[PDB]
């Protein structure tokens, strides 16, 4: 498969969110609870490895807006930074309920405030669901958090008919158009760092036409300096398998471009989008559960996930299943948080520098894989200290002229 | 020209003169043999003293290898 | 910790000088990333300055400094905040003096009896600066400084340390058998010399460069020639070789000094090659 193509004159004009089609709720918004014994006075497990301690001195992020389009945020106490942006579900929303119990957990693990003695908003004026003393706290409590809800699961057409194209593809070209425009409004709003937790896999046999995603991604990354990070996608959804690996037969191309199977987007932008792979609370990678392709770029943890809960007022560890069963989330949405907060942090201590160069001073400060640079771990694995202190060159990587 | 054959079919350049020959034996006269051959063998670098005296921290790659099958 | 040469009220209690200060040797890189970085030395930035306390009796203006007589015993320096006062040890009381001067050059003495009244309160940190004036080395009878990193088997810390001396710090006799590398890379991310002194090791697990790290991400193998190279954690490659063992700790801001050659991994060695090329 050939690596994208961009051609900037695709860009879908400005607009008020809304759907391209007139939709219902279908299912109950999902309950949430929490692991029998779970005390939450001691620190998350994935606090560790980012010695948050540390990185604090130097200020925690105030003034940077955080763009989280995703399944929506439901405001809680604990979040007094946070705007409504808008909604492409709902005709009549905001993006400021989420159904599903994605949503809030990936912003309150970026900008969720500490514990004290008395909340800032003790006011309750959240709305009801729609139908048919503690350690935790964010990476950077000093960001503000821009909510637009882009998908859910929750929701489905009203008149399900959809003519000459398969009612199982004709879904995914109306979320590749549907994702195009969040990103270009996301931008309008002047956020400094966008993060996608949600994407699409799709088969490399005749792959979905792109090309208004292109020319939105170039716009955002180029002309208004965001900085783009996406999630790997998890292999427990419904079309991702994996990737192959390096090939030694083959020095050809070192990251195995013409052996991809799976593509997922917009992770695949390489160019422009920073991809972020999961690792464990001890440092080895989760090489069952994130897909290996090529466009990987950097890792950050992903277990022991602790966050606000959704209708409710306290903390939770899982989420109601299927059955009786209460399962516990895991995989690259999550990971990819933990990176929005270590960009935030980093463009705040050097204001003067564009999104291409954030973008360097994180892969070059990371501690690389046994082979210098792998799939299922792009660089290495994220570090916070390093990227706010160490003196790194301002230009690319390059290759000595000679080593004789 | 004077030319070294490994068994493993590979040929190396060897320099005439007197440092080349005396550091590496090769005394004794040479065989003859005729050029449309011995072209068809593989060519790997001369035997010069001159570019022997190298250092190196790590040694490039080979591209376009060829599978080893048990 | 940075400090500037213009800052003359600073300078002159630590016991600097502004000429010393700019005539200063250059740092390396490779040490630059090594050391932790501190709070800048810069003069205490006290709030709402110059405003009228909020309790009675105040001696002054919010800022200034206050001393007790030397007859009723050692003399406390305290500073007047908006809500009460704060103890200040004894160099930072003269810095705030000199900086805070604009003329003024002594603070107001008060006797115990009436400070007693005054309510202690705690709304500024301060624990940057030393308690006595700085011991600096001359740096031309000690040209040569270093970090160092350890950790003891069975510890959850690891201890962290500069070293200065005339020389780099190994044995007299061993100083013939230093090793001196090629360098390929121009970036100034690699060394010059590398050392083997004794109970080095030969195969490491990559750590975090904070001395409460505990993770373990990465196996490598560095050979007696200095280069350093990558070994696949699978069954299979551990066995062939012979690493069936358990492998030590190693910051990555001293080893990524090292030269990077080829990955050790079965696949990549099952290759035929008729001659190898030399760019």
């Amino acid at each position: 498969i050939s690596p994208p193509t961009i051609d900037p004159g695709a860009l879908p004009p400005d607009g008020p969110p809304g759907p391209l089609a007139p939709m219902k709720q279908n299912a109950y918004c999902t309950e949430v609870g929490v692991l029998p014994g779970t005390d939450f006075q001691l620190q998350p497990k994935y606090m560790e490895m980012l010695n948050l301690n540390e990185a604090w001195q130097f200020g925690r992020g105030d003034g940077v807006k955080v763009a989280v389009i995703d399944t929506g945020v439901t405001p809680h106490p604990r979040l007094p930074r946070l705007i409504p942006g808008g909604d492409y579900v709902m005709a009549g929303g905001d993006g400021l309920s989420d159904c599903d119990a994605h949503g809030t957990l990936v912003a309150s693990m970026i900008a969720a405030v500490p514990a004290n003695g008395a909340v800032p908003l003790p006011s309750v004026p959240r709305r009801p669901v729609t139908i048919p003393p503690d350690a935790f706290s964010g990476i950077a409590p000093g960001v503000e958090i821009i909510s637009i809800r882009q998908s859910s699961q929750a929701f489905g057409l009203k008149d399900p008919y959809t003519g000459d194209e398969d009612p199982q593809t004709a879904q995914k070209i109306d979320n590749v158009e549907t994702m195009a425009r969040a990103i270009v409004h996301a931008a309008n709003m002047g956020a400094s760092v966008i993060n996608i937790s949600d994407v699409m896999c799709m088969s490399a046999r005749n792959v979905i036409d792109q090309r208004a995603l292109g020319a939105a991604v170039h716009y955002a990354a180029v002309d208004k300096d965001a900085v783009i990070v996406a999630a790997a996608g998890d292999g427990s959804k419904k079309d991702c398998k994996q990737n192959p690996i390096f090939d030694p037969l083959q020095p050809d191309d070192p990251r195995a471009w013409n052996a991809v199977t799976t593509v997922v987007t917009p992770s695949w932008f390489h160019d422009y989008v920073l991809t972020v792979g999961a690792v464990d609370a001890n440092g080895q990678p989760l090489s069952k559960m994130s897909i290996a392709g090529p466009w990987v770029s950097i890792s950050a943890p992903g277990t022991d996930v602790v966050g606000l809960s959704p209708r409710d007022d306290g903390l939770i560890n899982a989420i109601d299943g299927p059955d009786n069963s209460l399962l516990v989330p895991a995989g690259t949405s999550f990971s990819a948080a933990i990176v929005s907060g270590v960009a935030a942090l980093v463009r705040a201590k050097f204001p003067e520098l564009s999104a291409y160069q954030i973008i360097n001073r994180l892969i070059h400060t990371a501690r690389p894989p046994a082979r210098g640079v792998d799939n299922q771990v792009g660089y290495g694995v994220v570090d916070p200290v390093a990227a706010l202190t160490w003196d790194v060159p301002k230009g690319p990587a390059e290759p000595p002229k000679q080593l004789s | 020209s004077l030319w070294w054959v490994t068994d493993a079919g590979a040929r190396f350049g060897v320099e005439d003169s007197k440092e080349a020959r005396d550091a590496l034996g090769l005394t004794l006269t040479p065989s003859l043999a005729p050029w449309v051959a011995l072209r068809l063998l593989p060519q790997g670098p001369t035997l010069s003293r001159a570019d022997a005296l190298v250092e190196h921290d790590t040694l490039p790659m080979d591209m376009t290898p060829a599978e080893l099958v048990v | 910790s940075r400090i500037e040469p213009t800052n003359r009220a600073v300078l002159l209690p630590l016991g600097l000088t502004p000429e010393q200060v700019s005539q200063a040797r250059p740092m390396s890189r490779a040490l630059f990333d090594a050391l932790p970085v501190g709070p800048e030395l810069l003069v205490p930035e006290v709030p709402n300055a110059g405003g009228p306390a909020t309790f009675p009796g105040a001696p002054g203006p919010i800022g200034t400094v206050i001393v007790t007589p030397q007859i009723s015993g050692p003399q406390q320096y305290s500073l007047v905040l908006g809500d009460g006062v704060q103890t200040l040890p004894p160099l930072v009381a003269q810095i705030l003096q000199n900086a805070g001067s604009a003329g003024n050059t002594k603070p107001l003495t008060v006797e115990p009896s009436t400070l007693a009244k005054m309510p202690v309160v705690n709304r500024l940190d301060l624990s940057a600066y030393p308690d006595n004036p700085l011991e600096v080395v001359d740096i031309r009878e000690h040209p040569s400084t270093c970090w160092w990193w350890e950790r003891t088997a069975g510890e959850n810390r690891a201890r962290v340390r500069v070293v200065s001396g005339p020389t780099i710090p190994v044995a007299a006799t061993e100083m013939n058998k230093v090793v001196s590398l090629v360098k390929a890379d121009t970036s100034g991310r690699q060394a010059d010399q590398v050392y083997f002194g004794p109970d080095h090791a030969n195969f490491v697990a990559v750590t975090g460069n904070n001395p409460g790290a505990q993770t373990s991400e990465s196996l490598w193998w560095v050979t007696d020639a200095g280069a350093r190279f990558g070994v696949e954690d699978s069954k299979e490659a551990r066995d062939a070789l012979g690493l069936t063992l358990t492998p030590s700790l190693a910051p990555w801001v001293a080893l990524r000094l090292l030269p990077q050659g080829p990955t050790l991994s079965r696949a990549d060695a099952l290759v035929e090659h008729d001659t190898l090329p030399m760019d």
